[PDB]
């Protein structure tokens, strides 16, 4: 639309303006982070007002006697000068940024930051019921100050933050349908014991319900006793070391029996859901701007080839179809040998039209 | 916030067909553009037209646009067809109190019809049931605003009295009243004069009409 | 075909209890959001209660934040209004609202609404009263005849002039709440003066809910 | 043949090191058995820790109640037969190679993580953690089932626990048993702790980074000094063991006086308890050089600017 | 005399 967001320095003498807060990353290229900075000549006095990027991670410590303290690694970092404008190495301005200018004046000033791709996404990491803190994770934030030099000691109140987001949204094509096959041999068994299962789409948007098609074969003389089937969200994160992580975000556990030369057909729905997953400290749920309640976290989709490692917060699901047998022959039938596939999904929201805040706060 | 009034400052309008209808709805504190309008005909459900306070919700037809300027916002039907006679009302979702405007209802227009007054006595059954409802009722007016006064025995009757209005006639588009006067066995029989007075702006001068016991 | 269905409304007397479904058809509780909306007779819309099952969050209005209470069935995919200690003043038409969870707040979706009415009264047939024409006062073109009825508690009661053989412009009135807790409404129709006194006319006033059916004629004296 | 101050000693300090190797390996245990949500995926140290703890604890708890009734107070009744006789020295025998396994795989695990991390992040996954972790198990007791042979029960009261077979063949499994026992594992651990030593000096007291949580990181205290301490414990706490062990067979039928009696029994207590050491040690480390860890454990014994406005352009 | 423990 038509509206734009503003923020003054705790002064006054600097402001800030946004035509969006939410930038969309195409996988190819990211919106631009265009705005317009407004600023005092008569008071900076030979200053110079500088406008940052910068993505950072945010995390907390805990060998630590204090609790509730956080530190921030940067990811990204991007500067440009404005008040005075460099010697023509000015980016071109975008609509926005002429109709911001023709109305603020001649003290308006414009920056543009160029996003680089392959980086992370706006992701917040959910922080457990006893934590008083600032959440971890990985957020953007543009900072314009007035300073002599960029190494400098920037006072808060000649300073101005804005949390920006770094979002992507679900793609127009859906992908090849997902089906995943096993085939398992016991130890004096000698025949094989088929599982299938499959998505209705590879592409769910949140709040969606998941249909899996679990196809069992039993040509094997166990029984499978229960079937467990679950989402699972993972998260891979790089803050000083590689780590992956798992987590079940919808479970459905069901007592089907697949008797010893019989087969198995049926079809199971979940829905994963916040409601039932606000106990679990570190779920990745997309970026807040400041504490605003957001869905899990999206589907991170990354370039076309290679291009991983990267030092944020990769999302992604998996559909897990575990069948569960009773051992027999070595054991006392207490535990079971699981035969297991994995069905990996997106999901995401769709393409909107316009700001995805819905507005709605007591 | 405490809770958001929307102040729809029509609250009744009317217009013909190809006119251009304006409705604005007033913010008492800034709600950003979370405002929505809906259109609601006689018994039933409210239909979304518009919503962000700009957007035009899908399969509305063109004619309806909705703008925001300030705290304040607007609902224009451009070329009023005879299909957008209903109430419609502004309501703002930034908030979970989240509050409608008290509707502004649409009418047609056309020349100024005359009332008609007539007035029936209570019958005997009436009277010896144990109860009195004398009623004057007027017929077709297209101004819709009328008042009664009874003004029986030479004293005027208020507080008591019920009015009911009926809507406009889906050919002929003119409205009617008929206003209730209660009164007791005792009191019909203690007074024996009766009067329906009506101060219609239709006519140039009050219309009164005078009733007394045993008229038939 | 996203559509709501809703039930459950009826008479309630001044403190008891109703629960009211909202059987939701096309969409998941989990993307969407059920709203209550409630429109008191001749009054405008009032939000009531709203149920997100994302978020796991219930909001009410504060006239009925202890007496209400909204739930949700996921598998059955059915909201459910539980109101108690009911009043009065909530007598009103209750529209089951639908809104996307997801970046919208507007209520895009609507049910049919289901009237809830609140009162001491019972149920009651009603009392039909001739209205005499008095052709000495009515100075009308046509003589003007009408038939009154009063004290029927229950859903409005049909009237039909000469078993819908009247076709001379019958104005039939919405039914005013007295002060008792008991309805009326007056049926009036314009008659040429000359059939007067050789056309009868009778007003048929037939009371479903009450099973009361009573005929009755109007002649001026 | 000993005095009942000293055997009182003994006693006293075998039921402390009872008593503290049990309830640390427990808590040990149960803390690395204490999962939340968010499971990381790359990280098996725990499951080496978890084996660790558990051979350390079926050592304790095989070893101290069956040596402190006939060993300790050199009982001559042993109060078994000859099936007693041989499956307790068999669960012994499997322990200490399940220990010495144990740290050997956690040496190996840790330097794997350290000097090649990405090479060990597609080599090294849970499945094959477990099933290495099986494999030592399993080469363990096929390790010590020849002890089910060696050992057998005779009469010189009168029970007897010891090697019946010919003295040719017990020399040469002794030596074997020490071998892969200490000397294998020696070599392996001083290496292995060494260069990680070294790695994380050159690299750089919280010198180490580790993500225990999404987004929230700890620091690895006394890491060089614990990975130094852990190849000094394991040389005094099993050398003398090993060396009692072969000197009860590799000595001939000379050299024998009853000062030399009293001197194998003396040092038998004194070695066994330098041996169950060790098997208490682990756990005072895990908690110095953890914080989360440390904090896990304790918890566990003790349970036991302005605004954002808005305009239009 | 031996140890004849081991
Ligand atoms: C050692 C061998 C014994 C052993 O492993 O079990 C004990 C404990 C259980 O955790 P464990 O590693 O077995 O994890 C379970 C299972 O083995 C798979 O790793 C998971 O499935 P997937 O691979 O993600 O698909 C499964 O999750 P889900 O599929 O049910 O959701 C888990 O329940 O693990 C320890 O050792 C820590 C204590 C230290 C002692
Ligand atoms: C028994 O101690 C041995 C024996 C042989 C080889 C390595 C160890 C280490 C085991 C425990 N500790 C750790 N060392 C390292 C090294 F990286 C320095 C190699 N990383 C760890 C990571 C986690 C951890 N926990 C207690 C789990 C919970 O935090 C302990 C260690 C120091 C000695």
């Amino acid at each position: 639309g038509t509206r734009v967001f503003k923020k003054a320095s705790p002064n006054g003498k600097l402001t800030v303006y946004l035509g969006k807060r939410d930038f969309v990353d195409h996988i190819d290229l990211v919106d631009p982070v265009d705005g317009v900075v407004l600023v005092d000549p008569e008071y900076l006095k030979e200053r110079r007002v500088y406008v940052t990027l910068t993505c950072a991670f945010r995390y907390g410590r805990e060998d630590l006697d204090v609790l509730g303290l956080t530190f921030r690694k940067d990811l990204f970092v991007a500067n440009v000068q404005s008040f005075p404008p460099a010697p023509e190495d000015k980016k071109p301005l975008t609509r926005l940024q002429e109709r911001l200018i023709k109305k603020l004046g001649e003290h308006a000033y414009p920056f543009t930051f160029e996003i680089p791709p392959n980086l992370p996404c706006s992701v917040t990491l959910q922080p457990g019921p006893e934590d008083t803190g600032k959440a971890c994770g990985v957020d953007y934030e543009v900072k314009a100050f007035c300073a002599e030099n960029l190494e400098e000691k920037i006072h808060k109140r000649n300073s101005v933050r804005l949390v920006i987001r770094k979002v992507q949204y679900a793609p127009e094509r859906p992908g090849p349908q997902p089906t995943a096959e096993t085939t398992r041999q016991f130890l004096m068994s000698d025949k094989p014991l088929h599982l299938e299962a499959s998505l209705d789409k590879e592409i769910y948007y949140h709040g969606e319900p998941i249909s899996v098609n679990v196809h069992v074969t039993n040509n094997t003389n166990k029984t499978v006793k229960k079937i467990k089937i679950s989402v699972r969200q993972y998260a891979d994160i790089c803050l000083f070391n590689t780590a992956q992580y798992k987590c079940p975000v919808a479970m459905e556990e069901a007592d089907d029996t697949v008797a010893p030369s019989s087969t198995f057909c049926k079809v199971y729905t979940l829905t994963p859901f916040l409601a039932n997953n606000r106990e679990k400290r570190g779920l990745a749920l997309d970026g807040k701007l400041k504490h605003e309640d957001t869905n899990l976290a999206s589907s991170t989709l990354l370039r076309e080839g290679a291009n991983r490692e990267i030092l944020g917060i990769i999302v992604s699901y998996k559909v897990k179809v575990k069948l569960v047998v009773s051992r027999g022959g070595l054991l006392g039938d207490l535990a079971s040998s699981d035969v297991a596939v994995e069905l990996p999904f997106t999901l995401m929201h769709p393409k909107p039209k316009e700001e995805p805040p819905h507005r709605e706060v007591p | 916030a405490s809770d958001i009034q929307m102040t729809q400052s029509p609250s009744s309008l009317s217009a013909s067909v190809g006119d251009r209808v304006t409705i604005t709805c007033r913010a008492s504190q800034s709600v950003s553009s979370a405002v929505a309008w809906y259109q609601q005909k006689p018994g039933k459900a409210p239909k979304l037209l518009i919503y962000s306070a700009s957007s035009l919700y899908s399969g509305v037809p063109s004619r309806f646009s909705g703008s925001r300027s300030g705290t304040d916002f607007t609902l224009t039907i451009s070329s009023l067809q005879p299909e957008d006679f209903a109430t419609y009302y502004c309501q703002q979702y930034k908030y979970v109190p989240v509050t409608f405007g008290q509707g502004t209802k649409v009418e047609i227009k056309r020349t100024v019809a005359a009332p008609s007054v007539f007035i029936f006595p209570p019958s005997d059954s009436q009277l010896k049931s144990g109860t009195a409802s004398v009623v004057c009722l007027l017929n077709n007016f297209y101004p819709r605003e009328a008042k009664v006064q009874w003004k029986v025995d030479n004293a005027l009757q208020s507080g008591n009295s019920q009015e009911s209005v009926t809507e406009q006639d889906s050919k002929d588009s003119t409205y009617s009243l008929s206003s209730t006067l209660t009164l007791s066995k005792a009191d019909y029989e203690k007074h024996k004069v009766y009067a329906c007075e009506v101060t219609h702006q239709g006519l140039s001068s009050p219309v009164t009409k005078s009733f007394n016991r045993g008229e038939c | 075909e996203v559509q709501l269905v809703e039930s459950g409304g009826g008479l309630v007397q001044p403190g008891g209890s109703l629960r009211l479904s909202c059987a939701a058809s096309g969409f998941n509780v989990y993307s969407s959001s059920i709203h209550w909306v409630r429109q008191a007779p001749g009054k405008g819309l009032e939000w009531v209660a709203s149920i997100s099952s994302y978020y796991g969050y219930t909001y009410y209005a504060d006239s009925v934040k202890g007496r209400f209470t909204i739930s949700a069935d996921t598998s059955k995919n059915t909201a459910y209004l539980q109101m108690n200690s009911l009043r009065a003043e909530d007598t009103a038409v209750y529209y089951c609202a639908r809104s996307r969870q997801f970046w919208y707040s507007g209520l895009d979706y609507w049910g049919q609404g289901t009237l809830v009415t609140v009162s001491s009264a019972s149920t009651k047939g009603p009392s039909v009263f001739p209205l005499a024409p008095s052709s000495k006062s009515t100075s009308g073109g046509t003589a003007a005849l009408g038939c009154l009825v009063k004290d029927y508690f229950p859903e409005p009661v049909t009237v039909s002039w000469n078993s819908g053989a009247l076709t001379s412009g019958v104005h039939t009135f919405p039914a005013v709440l007295q002060s008792s807790g008991l309805y009326s409404l007056s049926s009036v129709v314009t008659v040429p003066s000359s059939s007067l006194g050789t056309q009868t006319y009778i007003c048929n006033v037939n009371h479903k809910p009450s099973n009361t059916k009573v005929d009755k004629k109007v002649e001026p004296k | 043949n000993t005095d009942i101050y000293s055997k009182v000693l003994v006693t006293a300090v075998y039921l402390a090191l009872f008593v503290v190797g049990t309830v640390g390996n427990t808590v040990t245990a149960f803390t690395l058995a204490r999962k939340k949500s968010l499971q990381s995926l790359q990280s098996t140290v725990h499951y080496h820790l978890g084996s660790l703890a558990l051979s350390d604890l079926l050592t304790l708890l095989l070893a101290m109640p069956v040596e402190l009734y006939n060993f300790i107070w050199v009982h001559h009744p042993w109060a078994f037969g000859d099936a007693g006789c041989r499956g307790y020295y068999f669960l012994r025998d499997a322990c200490t190679y399940a220990t010495a396994l144990n740290v050997a795989s956690l040496s190996v695990e840790r330097y794997l993580a350290i000097c090649h991390p990405f090479k060990a992040k597609t080599l090294m996954s849970r499945s094959r953690t477990k099933k290495f972790i099986s494999a030592i198990w399993l080469a363990s007791a096929l390790l010590a089932v020849p002890m089910l042979f060696t050992m057998g029960e005779q009469n010189r009261g009168g029970l007897v626990c010891t090697p019946t077979i010919h003295t040719a063949t017990v020399k040469v499994v002794i030596q074997v048993n020490t071998f892969m026992s200490f000397i294998f594992p020696m070599v392996v651990i001083s290496v292995l702790n060494t260069i990680i030593a070294n790695k994380l000096t050159v690299m750089v007291h919280s010198t180490f980074s580790m993500a225990i949580e999404p987004g929230r990181v700890q620091a690895l205290r006394h890491g060089v000094r614990v990975l130094r301490a852990v190849v000094i414990a394991f040389v005094v706490c099993w050398l003398p063991y090993h060396v009692r062990r072969l000197m009860f067979c590799y000595i001939s039928d000379e050299q024998w006086t009853p000062f030399l009696y009293d001197f194998y029994h003396y040092f038998y207590m004194v070695t066994n308890a330098l041996f169950y050491v060790s098997s208490t040690i682990n756990p005072i480390l895990y908690n110095l050089v953890s914080a989360n860890f440390r904090h896990i454990f304790l918890a566990t014994l003790a349970c036991l600017s302005n605004h954002t406005l808005s305009s239009n352009a | 005399r031996r140890p004849y423990i081991l």
